[PDB]
């Protein structure tokens, strides 16, 4: 299921609170995403996972 | 019948996998009715169990799958999905309403599924994935291959295609199926005159608007409306509104006789807010005199970019949320995708633009953390949170979650009109455990919940635990002023023992102390002569 | 837009006492018209050469048709397809749709008729009327019902014709989008005999495909062309959000009708299409709005003027319905009620009670004077009078402002800055003066607006006489002979008056040419 690294603008500053960006290709377009850190959730990890 | 919240983080996943399996079976298990988009994502392990889909019959939002492995997806109830918020690549391209793309299943079987009302459906390389091709969309969208594996056969039985291997997964039709005289609408055999009201959603059962499966805007009375009894009726014949006395507010897709009463009324419905040429006035929703009191939109998150237009607000439309990258600041993204302006760190000295803030009509969300954050003085005169808006599953109208804070300070807090109070795992936050939050909230039906934040004991030994002058009610900081109720006696509002105590103080009531007109040091009473 | 909307007219059964008169106000009012917005009555024509192509392009009625005592050969609704019956005609108790008395027509020809939507058709007395009988209303009225001999041998109906006609010819054959219909479609209107072949539960009369899109006219509401259940909101109720949005694809409801903007009789309040502003509601600009501070004062129209009825005036700022100011009003009148049975006679009153009207500021509907009394001149009893709005205009030539065989020496109605929507007819005062000379479309809103002003005092004779515009004052004229009553003024206006440069009265300081204003000068 490949995985590929953002650019350097995305991959420096897409994603908040110590998350790691991931890019996919889909239908030939780039999709930012991020893999949140514990206990952030949110499209750039923005938000706090709450009990 | 329980609802539930969807998520929107698209392709986004937390870290552990496992973690997150458990995090969507906590939301969706034993739901009916999604509100929101349902993303079911990184299901990388087949064997998951899958059950939380079981019950799922409406989802308003898009359903987004992707990256899930799991053999066979089944939504063994689903009927429609409305995509009243659809799924994008692009900022141009289509829009999704069903999009199922990077997956492993063999077969995704949605029987009973009957209407996509908005939204396209799209399927992106994802192999093994079966009988899709064989789907007729259009008989299930409104408007708008190459699997690499075998591919079985739909069963004898059914004459178009299937959604999987049984005589239960043909696609059925309800709508390409009747009389083109239901142009509009779903049709419940093929005669022409055999249609549904087209007040109804997702087929129906017989003519009649007591008849369909769902309700395509109002329910009223175990009856489809497409507007709700107006409070004002027209009538053709005489060019008149009448007065209606059968007349109901509009309350989302319900018609009700009264407002829940935390809400506005809109002159046919139970609102939010107020639209630009009207204002609140009490209960409803009147047209401004001369000028309309400008007033302060809510934000999404509170940064240093948007705190300026706080300055001077009586009333914030919408909600705040202070949140950890107001205090770092952060860069912005544009709604295309491409990096926006950078946000200076918020210095918390600068929330005093709060203090003019006397209401909040959305909910309150400090999660925050800074070491000069301690208080919450910044809405001293914060007196109302209505809670027309609330956050999360929780439903909290006043939710503080791993804040810096140490205590609240907000003295003049008197009330949360709805929604539910949430203090948790704030590590030096005091006082939160003995406020009494019932009092302030409207309604015993609300809820509170208060754990793991500065254990009371250790309270109680640091002596940061509220005067001496204030009932068993509680209190927002250590100072006199602080409790939210004066034990004895309340003057100038600071909690006083006794009102001889200031000289100036005169009795004035049981619990009461006013002070002395100028004229005179020592009153016995209220007066200019009277001291 | 509608095409050509038509006022239709409520008075019924009654007769007139000039017939050329009357064919010629039936003329003015239908001529072109498609869509008739009331009752559509047809009474009264007895010659047999009267032209009646005014009735050429009526498509649609929304009240009733009456046709009595007409008497031409052939009597022919070429376009008409749709009766609503939202109003039927019924004497002093059967109500009817379309209802024929006393008619010599040897044909009726409505060829085109499909659907009556509500009320009863009925014949009565038309000794040389013909195959009537042939018809088989059962198929056009709607509700499904039968109902209701002529002198005369009766042409064989057009062999064309599958079961009855209106008249001679294959093109007079009636039509059946009901009855032909297969069982397979019950309840509706099929465009074809087979099963598949019928139409939408909102087509009235017919259509041409399945589709709400095809019907002829619609049982329900008609948005530009479409059929539905209900017109498009001006505010939409968002679930979502929970706010009662403003709605960017939203009509108001003029009748059973769709339409973007409300026709000039109506006003705009939530959405409909209303004749009257609520009681919380203030008139502006064409729509009801919310009246800042207390609502202003008004009172209903009175179809006479006299002593019963004056003092309801009293304090009234707005006039919600029309004036009509009579010798009767004077004289005091014989009332009577509809059943023909006399009523009382009221004292009679004078000229000085008009004092009442004092207050008023606008008339929705018309002002009529045919008054004549000895102390009845001037009408500045409305010298704060600002407005007629032509909402309702008078039965002929369309008049908002009519003044006829009155006892008046002069109006003396300065402040009437507009007649909107009117036409202005001035005529037959014996010792009226001024009328002539005011150009009236200085108060009138479009140039379309007509102006008829005859048979008044020679202006000759007032020139004579001395009565004229004072000597301030541009060609548009004066109200009467002071030095207010000017409509507009040359040389620069001061105050409610007129004088030749802020020189005079004292003190003046002048921030116009055109005007001038009181000190506590410059």
């Amino acid at each position: 299921f490949p995985t590929y690294k953002c650019p350097e603008t995305f991959d420096a500053w897409y994603c908040l609170n110590d998350a790691h960006c991931f890019a996919v290709k889909i239908a030939d377009l780039p999709v930012y995403s991020c893999e949140c850190a514990i206990g952030f959730m949110g499209q750039r990890c923005e938000y706090k996972e709450i009990d | 019948h329980k609802i539930c919240i969807g998520t929107k983080s698209r392709l986004s996943v937390p870290s552990n996998k496992e973690h997150h399996y458990r995090n969507l079976r906590d939301r969706y298990t034993n739901c009916t009715y999604v509100d929101g988009n349902l993303e079911l994502t990184w299901l990388p392990n087949e064997n998951l169990d899958l059950s939380f889909l079981d019950n799922i019959r409406e989802v308003t939002g898009y359903i987004l799958i992707s990256h899930v492995d799991v053999k066979k997806v089944v939504f063994p109830k689903l009927q429609i999905i409305r995509g009243r918020t659809l799924f994008s690549l692009s900022v141009e391209e289509e829009k999704y309403a069903l999009f199922v793309t990077y997956s492993k299943m063999y077969t995704l079987e949605i029987p009973d599924l009957r209407d996509v009302l908005n939204g396209q459906v799209g399927f992106h390389n994802n192999y093994n994935l079966c009988h899709m091709r064989t789907i007729q969309w259009s008989e299930i969208v409104s408007n708008g291959t190459a699997p690499e594996r075998e591919c079985p056969k739909c069963h004898e039985s059914c004459t178009h295609g299937c959604w999987g291997e049984g005589p239960k997964n043909c696609q059925k039709f309800s709508k390409l199926t009747c009389s083109p005289q239901c142009a509009g609408g779903r049709c419940y055999g093929p005669k022409p005159r055999e249609c549904c009201h087209l007040f109804c959603a997702g087929g129906c059962t017989g003519p009649t608007q007591k008849d369909c499966i769902a309700c395509k805007n109002f329910f009223d009375e175990g009856v489809c409306k497409e507007e709700c009894p107006p409070m004002r009726k027209y009538n053709p014949t005489t060019y008149v509104l009448e007065t209606n006395p059968e007349g109901k507010y509009a309350y989302g897709a319900t018609c009700v006789k009264e407002c829940p009463g935390h809400l506005l009324r809109d002159n046919g419905a139970c609102v939010r807010s107020c639209p630009q040429d009207k204002m609140d006035k009490g209960g409803e929703c009147v047209p401004c005199n001369g000028p309309c009191p400008k007033t302060c939109p809510g934000v999404t998150v509170l940064h240093a970019g948007n705190i300026d237009s706080f300055r001077n607000c009586t009333v914030i439309d919408g909600n705040i949320r202070i949140l950890d990258q107001t205090f770092s600041g952060f860069q912005d993204v544009y709604a295309n995708y491409t990096m926006g302006p950078r946000y200076i760190p918020l210095d918390p000295e600068r929330l005093e633009v709060f203090s003019t803030v006397k209401e909040i009509t959305g909910y309150l969300n400090i999660e925050g953390t800074h070491p000069q954050f301690r208080n919450l003085s910044y809405f001293r005169n914060l007196e109302t949170i209505h809670g027309r808006q609330l956050m999360e599953s929780m439903f909290a109208a006043l939710a503080i979650v791993k804040s810096s804070l140490y205590s609240l300070e907000m003295r003049n807090l008197k009330q949360i009109s709805s929604g539910s109070v949430v203090i948790q795992h704030n590590r030096d936050l005091c006082y939160v455990s003995n406020i009494r939050w019932p009092a302030i909230q409207k309604e015993p039906e609300q809820k509170v919940w208060v754990n793991e934040n500065l254990r009371a004991d250790l309270c109680e030994k640091n002596g940061t635990i509220c005067s001496d002058q204030c009932n068993e009610d509680g209190c927002w900081g250590a100072g006199t002023d602080q409790c939210l109720n004066c034990k004895n006696f309340n003057f100038n509002g600071t909690c006083i023992a006794d009102c001889g105590y200031i000289s100036n103080a005169y009795k004035f009531d049981n619990r009461t102390c006013k002070i002395c007109h100028p004229e005179c040091r020592t009153c016995n009473g209220a007066g200019a002569d009277h001291c």
